[PDB]
């Protein structure tokens, strides 16, 4: 069901607009190297909290 | 969501300064201007030498 945005457990602290990639245990962590980027967060989240961001 | 994601030269994170200049260059003359620093040698390779270039 093609989702435009997901809710993924943050593997660290994530700021709004941060590009995200996979982390430990499949968690979402901040990145900076295009290739690892699968989505951009739309809200701030602390480690262990869900963060919702658009795919793209 | 597009098909190609045409990156740009400056997205290539381990490219060198001369390497990026060469990748952007459009013609062989432009490449020679980047690569050959000695002006007399560049003049010989361009087939265009002054009397000063010839002496040097």
């Amino acid at each position: 069901y093609p989702l435009a945005a997901w809710q993924v457990i943050a593997g660290s602290d994530i700021k709004v607009g941060d590009n995200l990639t996979t982390g430990k245990d499949g968690t979402a962590v901040p990145t900076d190297d295009p290739s690892t980027v699968f989505g951009y967060a739309v809200e701030e989240a602390q480690e262990g909290q869900l963060v919702t961001l658009v795919i793209s | 969501r597009s098909k190609e994601i045409s990156i740009e030269v400056e997205d290539i994170k381990d490219a060198g300064d001369t390497g990026k200049r060469l990748l952007k260059i459009n013609t062989p003359s432009g490449a020679r201007n980047i690569i050959i620093e000695n002006e007399d040698a560049k003049a010989l390779i361009n087939g265009e030498t002054t009397n000063t270039n010839k002496k040097n």
